[PDB]
């Protein structure tokens, strides 16, 4: 199966790459288990600063809509057909992988429609729209680094097991594998050595009598 | 003359196990971790080999032989088997397809069934042609149906666990001594193939 | 690359009312088909949040944020879970009249185990 | 001259290039796994295996001639673009192109 | 003298290697695997060393360009290149910095036009020593304006592709015999530094 | 003692760590990237460099000293701040920068 | 009979350290870093073992022992801190429970009282079995009472901040004199018992 004379040569090279690979894996799994915190912590605060924003305009729209009477929500919502806050995808390469990000755009094709004045409640209409494309763009900004969090996180197992597997399946085989070759390799080199050492003392003991 | 052989050196590489392996033209090797499963032998295609099975296949295929076709299959499936075990091993199982996963499922049940020979009564020591092409038919018959329901629409985990008893049946039709059916053929292995062809309709419904 | 502008919400109507008017989704006007789902608090189904979500997170892929509220997306915990996909990414924002809660994100979960 | 061409001796450096190019690949493809390997090494690694079982399956009573085992070489490396193909000459490459 | 040696004892660390190369001076690298693969004459340039090559390269400096620093920096870069491809092979190829690029691509012309060789002396397999200073200055010079061009603000692909015609004709160097020239430098090398100067502020913008 | 000062033997320490942890910062900056390495990395990297270019190369008719090669360690260490010294004294990093 | 195995022919599978380890009972490593640390020796759990210890612990038990009972519990908070580091490095630093944090905090104050010593004064060196049975006992009944006195509600910081110089005494037992109960035993930890013991009231409210 194997050779049997001068096979540790592959093995030094095959357990030193593999300790490179392993040192290169526990670095890139160490800076994506920090960046995987780091973005946790800031997802962890803007999803409440996002739910109470999201809250208060949500409070505030509910109660226009309620003083307003006949509310025209359904009918804002089929009257709009373009957005003002977009988003814009980008790659950044952070840790080696590449993480999406958004870029927040701001549209100015539509900012008043048909159902911001229409008498007395336009005015609490057009106010509070005003509040919630405030707590909308904030809430998107914040809302932003979910996809990276989401990769990292998914990247991070795997390169950790990826980690944990080669350097823990990498050294013992190639090791065991050398040890047993070179002690083969050491009782192959003595016995051609015995063999010719006891016939040389049976071709000296003739010349050592006369 | 079948002489076996065993490593004096701790290893293959010796002159007494090469030596007899060598002058020799079959060969059986054993696994050391199917031999650690408790199965006797383990070995498909990496420590087995024989020049006489295309002429010793003429007549076993002459008197009502599917071995040629299911022993080259079975052959392949256990040689893929250790190559996606080796791949499942060190990645994990993301990087492998459904195909691979319906192909280790087959080769587990194949590898389980086909390398225990060890025997636990009277009725599991031999092991006739008929049986083993049957069971290897099944077997075949069963890993063809799991990757066309798959391809017509159906889950790995839905299609063993669908099929159940239906290979549980397959696989523990070896306890008993062949004295039913027509003269070593019995009609739990025949009604296999209808049982199966059953689920598989069943399943990709 | 540029491939998703619009900004999907599953939520009820005062808070998709309030950000259809600062303005995150809209319609597209290539098809008649609205980029958001006005749920009402006890009077829809919970069969038509998963045809909803389903339909915009994989039938659909010009959205960039797909929103879900707490409510909403509680009894939609099995398919909001089982989406752990970055494209669209999914955003767990609290509902109307309930409060925040840190077990109502599939991102949490996952994001607690392997940290 | 007249019993075989001068693009054989390029050609099975290419297709030695290529081959220990999907060998040295498919080795490394079980460690680390199909995410960290490049357009290259999938090119090499679908060549090792189109011309694993093309050229080294034949029969044992028919012969095959030297034109048609260059020929079918050329087939087998002519998957990859002609700007990734160094070892042969632009002359000689350029025209058995 | 020039002596080639090989193993008689069945491993690479025999006593004719290790008695050659304690009493020799030069080390000089020879791959049969990789003169296999259209890379003849191959040499190892990790593992090499020469005493000569300070007092040949004393004669040079005053009777030819600093072919020295030009040697220096081309073992340098193919030192780099050796560990850039485990990163590059285990880590990912997009997963390293622009610097590297320019370090693998100085390495792959120089392993291209240096190592590359058709032939006995077919195809123009004659080089000479100021041809050979002359062609890696233009390579060490492209490797430096990338690299400082890369320093300043500018893309990867936009300097990659904002060579051109400069790594076609510094790699297609090996082509041309030393007719073009007077007897012993290339007057093409010499257009071709002051081309690759103009040539550097184009790809830098 | 005599000829060679009592920080000789403190500054092998933060040289070797320097030189130690550039040696890992070379490889991790090409691993990361450019939008992921860290500034002691970065540090070390360009200490690598550095000390590696004015330490250990030299020519063959100089000469060096205990007091040459002090005050060299102590140049090549003066690029890092004092925040980022922490493997000798302080009386020895505050009286030699 | 305390002889050393140093490795002989840059191998570690050889009869002399292999049989010398298998013929002996008791092993005592030592480490690079350990020694560069101040320990000695450089093995805290994983790197000394002894079969012997039950004998000894039977005859320093028949003596005036008390460190047959917390002989498990000394090796089991190392091993439950060495095991917490793998899990608080791996799995994360806000994994761990407040136990954890009590117990790696003990075994550090353990392991740096006790297996911390470089011969900084005169008691450092000579060292009674009743002053290393009562530091044990103090450690365990400071472990005992930080673990009850948290598990009744409260922090880590403040179950540190509440014990105080309660916990830092003990590290500072080690510099004072061995004279301190009758001539070898230690005064310190009979009063701190009673000290730790009312102070357990204080750190719970």
């Amino acid at each position: 199966v194997f050779p049997t004379r001068m096979t540790l040569g592959l093995m030094k090279t095959k357990l030193k790459g593999a300790n490179q690979g392993y040192s290169l894996l526990k670095r890139k799994s160490e800076a994506l288990t920090k960046r995987f915190r780091d973005i946790t912590k800031r997802i962890d605060d803007a999803k409440q600063k996002m739910g109470r924003v999201m809250q208060t305009a949500a409070f505030s729209l509910a109660e226009v809509s309620y003083a307003t009477g006949e509310n025209i929500g359904y009918q804002v919502q089929e009257s709009v057909s373009t957005a003002r806050f977009k988003v814009r995808a980008r790659q950044e390469n952070v840790s080696g992988v590449y993480l999406s990000q958004f870029e927040s755009y701001i549209d100015p094709e539509i900012n008043d429609f048909r159902l911001t004045g229409l008498g007395r409640g336009g005015q609490q209409v057009q106010r509070a729209k005003e509040i919630y494309s405030r707590a909308v763009e904030t809430l998107v900004e914040l809302a932003s680094l979910q996809t990276a969090f989401i990769i990292l996180d998914e990247v991070i197992k795997v390169t950790n097991r990826r980690v944990n597997a080669i350097e823990h399946v990498i050294i013992p085989r190639t090791e065991n594998t050398i040890a047993y070759i070179n002690s083969e390799l050491d009782e192959l080199d003595r016995e051609e050595f015995y063999r010719l050492k006891k016939v040389q003392e049976k071709k000296q003991n003739e010349t050592a009598k006369l | 003359i079948v002489a076996a052989v065993s490593p004096a050196g701790g290893d293959f590489s010796d002159p007494v196990t090469t030596a007899t392996l060598g002058i020799t033209q079959v060969f059986w090797g054993l696994d050391k971790k199917l031999a650690q499963r408790k199965h006797f032998p383990s070995i498909n295609t990496s420590v087995s080999y024989s020049k006489y099975t295309n002429v010793l296949n003429k007549f076993y295929d002459s008197n009502y032989p599917e071995f040629p076709v299911l022993r080259d299959r079975m052959k392949e499936i256990l040689s893929n088997a250790e190559e996606l075990e080796q791949v499942v091993q060190l990645v994990g199982k993301s990087a492998l397809s459904d195909s691979d996963k319906i192909t280790l499922d087959v080769a587990t049940l194949i590898k389980e069934d086909f390398l225990q020979q060890n025997g636990y009564s009277t009725y599991d020591a031999f092991c006739p042609i008929w049986k083993t092409f049957d069971m290897m038919r099944a077997f075949i018959s069963y890993h063809d149906e799991a990757q066309k329901a798959v391809a017509n629409g159906a889950n790995w985990s839905k299609l063993a666990d669908s099929t159940g008893d239906v290979k549980h049946a397959v696989s523990s039709s070896k306890f008993f001594e062949p004295s039913r059916g027509e003269k070593e053929v019995h009609g739990e292995f025949e009604k296999l193939l209808s049982t199966m062809q059953e689920r598989f309709a069943e399943s990709t419904d | 690359a540029e491939k998703r502008t619009l900004i999907a919400v599953i939520a009820d109507e005062d808070t998709t009312t309030g950000l259809l008017l600062a303005g995150i989704g809209q319609i597209t006007p290539e098809t008649q088909e609205k980029n958001f789902f006005v749920y009402q608090e006890g009077k829809t189904t919970k069969e038509e949040i998963t045809d909803k979500f389903n339909h915009f997170t994989e039938e659909r892929d010009d959205i960039a944020i797909l929103l879900i509220n707490q409510h909403i997306a509680e009894n939609i915990r099995a398919r909001v879970d089982s989406f752990t996909n970055a494209f669209p990414a999914i955003l767990e924002i609290p509902s109307k009249d309930h409060p925040y809660d840190p077990e109502k994100d599939s991102v949490l979960k996952r994001v607690r185990k392997l940290f | 001259e007249g019993m075989t061409r001068k693009d054989h001796g390029d050609v099975s450096n290419q297709l030695y290039a290529k081959y220990a190019i999907g060998k040295d690949a498919a080795a490394m493809k079980a460690v680390v796994g199909e995410e960290a390997l490049s357009i290259e090494d999938k090119l090499s690694l679908e060549f090792l295996e189109k011309f694993e079982k093309t050229f080294i399956t034949q029969g044992a009573y028919e012969d095959r001639t030297v034109f048609e085992s260059l020929d079918q070489a050329w087939s087998l490396l002519r998957i990859y673009p002609k700007e990734m193909l160094n070892r042969i000459s632009p002359k000689i490459l350029d025209e058995f192109y």
